[PDB]
């Protein structure tokens, strides 16, 4: 019915589409350049495999983007909205995990599913983000 | 830290065995000095007492400052050499003075103290990786972008009329077609 | 502290065991 | 452990344990040695701890009246 | 006694499945584990042994002592 | 079997003949020691370059015991074994097709038969690419094992 | 007496390796093959943790023989074992089967091959 709409070719295409956006549709999932930037920032914070909080990754974003002067960094609430977008497509998951500091404390531990190799393609094509790899 | 490599255990071992063959480590291009007359020249140098040059001071000073600041942001970090002291500065000066002795000259060179700095830093980062990288070579449009970023540091506007930008681009030498292409890309990139 | 753990045991099916 | 120290300091003389546990249940009804755990499953052997709920003066009293001395076992 | 364990298992030829069990070459330690896991089984409701840390059962404690 | 007389044998050598060194034994022992410091590292790392010094000493005394004016390569073999005593097809090409599927040179799971040819002869393997029908049979194994499929012959899904 | 009825209500560890033994008996051929590769590379070196494999080389293998397309699908077709606790993982990135060398090679010779 796609063949109809255009008035087994396209089935490999639709498989590469629906199964894993990582193939090509991740670029759609991270359409905005700030989305890709924040995603690579998460990947950078992954070097500190700790509670990838809003705060941890946010401060990491702040420092790494003061370093790489691509753009004035986003607001706290802005970073919240961006990561929520990233979660809507599901490319990166979050979980309100419990820490025991004061009471049962519920902070966003996130986990990214992407790999730097699947970042190799999707970043080396955009030489503007590459200043941050 | 002796990284167990292959070319070392090749060359070093070969050349020790070559010492067993030829009792002189000096190869085809080498001037080994017998320790007696070596000592003679060394003492002669020791009898010189050169003077500190006035120009290098600032540089020297600045070096210290650098060697200071990093140290703070490296205290708890990996290379835990903690809080380089004024004695480090004084030792650098002394090393420069001794190299000037090796020059047998009474004025320390900027290359002299630079070599001293090279000695003091080669002592560092000799722990792990021992490598770096470079990314900023290409810059065919990113350079324009950084110029724009300095301009934004000045005022910070995403205007729709570019007249100082095009002037500074022409001063930079980059053409106007590439500039307009990049402007297209960044407007589409939403900046 | 190499203790004999019940993992390293000859397991017996429920049928053989029951019978 | 209670049974251990008991059989220790009872003045081989006694090994029967019917009156012993009888009076143990008596105690636990008097809330002198209560259980941190629940009130119904204590009498199994699951995780269950027992603790005295009598202060030290009544201990002095019981010791002197029974003529056994206790100042020994406490040493500091 | 493995010799008596084979004396006793094959002492019942009348059963088929028990006979086929009787020729298993590693039957000694198997039946050992069987008898053990019946005995430690029936010796918990009797109070002697305690299955310390159920879901672990790697060690246990002997509650009673003679004394 | 003379036990004591050997003493007059020993000193004799150390004053009569000396196997200073031989370049072939060098070529042997240096690579031998590279294997040593590359292979047995995980044990205790006794790989200290000092050991190689002994690997000379030892062997060089051996040929003195041998009285041989030269340090034989098999003398070096005896040395390194004394030390060891003291110390103690379609798969790979499928992997290459895998790392070429890593990139988007196929742009797909599909790939032109032209890409097939470009990636059988132009690559490392020379003549390891079988006869036409034979490498097609290899590809058919890879199909029946669910590694590469066939459709729209000019490409292959 | 052997406490017949009383043996019934109570239960011990025999009453896991054999737990997964039936699971693998009901799976897909791709899962069968990937667990076959896992069990080879984890039984090569009781199946101890030293004998396992790293997920880097494991992905390298399951991509060389053309089984796994990437890491996400790999970990997906792995968690079906994990989501029933059918293989162990510690850290190297060791995925080690806590099931005995004997029982593992038994899986090989009986149910896998």
């Amino acid at each position: 019915e796609i063949y109809e709409l255009e008035k087994l070719n396209y089935i490999a295409k639709v498989f590469s589409k629906f199964v894993n956006n990582n193939s090509t549709r991740t670029r759609i999932a991270k359409l905005n350049i700030q989305q890709k930037l924040i995603l690579c920032t998460i990947i950078q914070s992954l070097k500190l495999n700790s509670d990838a909080t809003i705060d941890e990754s946010f401060d990491h974003y702040i420092k790494a983007i003061t370093k790489t002067d691509t753009l004035a960094p986003l607001q706290r609430n802005e970073f919240l909205e961006i990561c929520t977008i990233l979660e809507t497509c599901g490319l990166v998951s979050i979980k309100k995990t419990k820490c025991k500091g004061k009471t049962k404390r519920f902070v966003d531990k996130i986990d990214v599913d992407l790999d730097m190799r699947e970042f190799y393609d999707e970043m080396t094509k955009i030489s503007i983000l590459k200043p941050f790899l | 830290l002796d990284i167990p490599s292959r070319d070392d255990d090749e060359k070093l071992a070969e050349h020790v065995t070559y010492v067993h063959m030829h009792n002189k480590q000096p190869d085809l291009d080498f001037t080994p000095v017998e320790p007696s007359k070596m000592r003679e020249y060394i003492a002669y140098a020791k009898t010189k007492r050169p003077v500190m040059s006035e120009a290098v001071n600032d540089y020297v000073v600045q070096a210290y400052i650098r060697l200071r600041q990093d140290s703070k942001r490296e205290m708890d970090s990996k290379f835990s050499f903690g809080q380089a002291t004024p004695r480090t500065l004084l030792g650098i000066i002394r090393l420069s003075q001794a190299l000037a002795k090796l020059r047998l000259a009474d004025m320390v060179d900027i290359d002299d103290v630079e070599e001293a700095l090279r000695l003091v830093r080669v002592s560092k980062e000799s722990l792990y990786q021992e490598t770096n990288k470079s990314k900023e070579d290409e810059s065919p449009t990113t350079k324009i972008f950084t110029i724009i970023k300095k301009m934004l540091q000045e005022t910070g506007k995403n205007t729709l009329s570019y007249e100082n930008i095009v002037k500074t681009v022409r001063l930079r030498g980059f053409t106007m077609l590439q500039l307009s292409n990049c402007i297209q890309e960044y407007s589409y990139l939403n900046v | 502290k190499s203790r004999h753990t019940m993992s390293m045991a000859p397991d017996v099916t429920r049928e053989e065991f029951s019978l | 452990r209670l049974l251990a120290i008991f059989q220790a300091i009872f003045p081989s003389l006694m090994k029967a344990n019917i009156e012993v546990f009888q009076n143990l249940s008596e105690l636990h009804t008097l809330k002198l040695i209560a259980t941190t755990m629940n009130k119904n499953i204590d009498y199994l052997s699951p995780k269950v701890r027992w603790k005295v709920n009598v202060p030290w003066e009544i201990i002095k009293e019981i010791s002197e009246s029974v003529h056994f001395n206790i100042s020994d076992y406490f040493s500091d | 006694p493995k010799e008596e364990i084979l004396n006793f298992i094959r002492k019942d030829p009348s059963n088929t499945k028990l006979l086929e069990l009787a020729e298993t070459p590693d039957a000694f330690d198997k039946v050992a584990l069987i008898l053990f896991m019946q005995a430690i089984f029936a010796f918990e409701n009797m109070g002697l042994i305690k299955f310390q840390s159920t879901k672990s059962y790697d060690l246990v404690e002997k509650c009673v002592w003679r004394g | 079997v003379t036990i004591p007389f050997l003493r007059k044998y020993v000193q004799y050598a150390k004053e009569r003949v000396i196997p200073q060194l031989t370049q072939e034994a060098i070529n042997v022992i240096v690579k031998n020691y590279t294997d040593l410091r590359n292979d047995d590292n995980t044990k205790k790392s006794p790989i200290t370059a000092r050991t190689l010094e002994t690997l000379i000493r030892l062997a060089t005394a051996h040929a003195k015991v041998r009285l041989s004016k030269t340090v034989n390569k098999v003398d070096a073999k005896v040395a390194a074994n004394l030390l060891r005593f003291a110390l103690l097809r379609l798969s790979l090409i499928s992997g290459i097709i895998a790392r070429l599927m890593q990139t988007e040179i196929f742009e797909e799971e599909s790939y032109p038969v032209a890409s097939l040819f470009e990636r059988i002869n132009e690559e490392l393997p020379e003549e390891e690419k079988f006869s036409a029908q034979e490498y097609l049979a290899g590809l058919k194994i890879m199909s029946d094992r669910n590694n590469l499929m066939v459709a729209d012959d000019k490409v292959w899904r | 007496e052997p406490s017949t009825v009383e043996s019934t209500f109570q239960d011990v560890m025999k009453m896991g390796a054999e737990g997964a033994k039936y699971v693998l008996q009901s799976l897909t051929v791709n899962s069968k093959k990937m667990y076959k590769l896992l069990i080879e590379t984890q039984m090569q070196n009781r199946g101890t943790q030293r004998t396992g494999v790293e997920l880097k080389l494991f992905n390298h293998l399951c991509a060389a023989d053309f089984i796994a397309s990437n890491e996400i699908a790999l970990r997906s077709m792995l968690r079906e074992f994990i989501e029933h606790k059918m293989a162990n993982i510690t850290k190297m990135e060791i995925i080690w089967v806590p099931y005995t060398y004997a029982e593992l090679e038994k899986l090989l010779k009986t149910v896998l091959n």
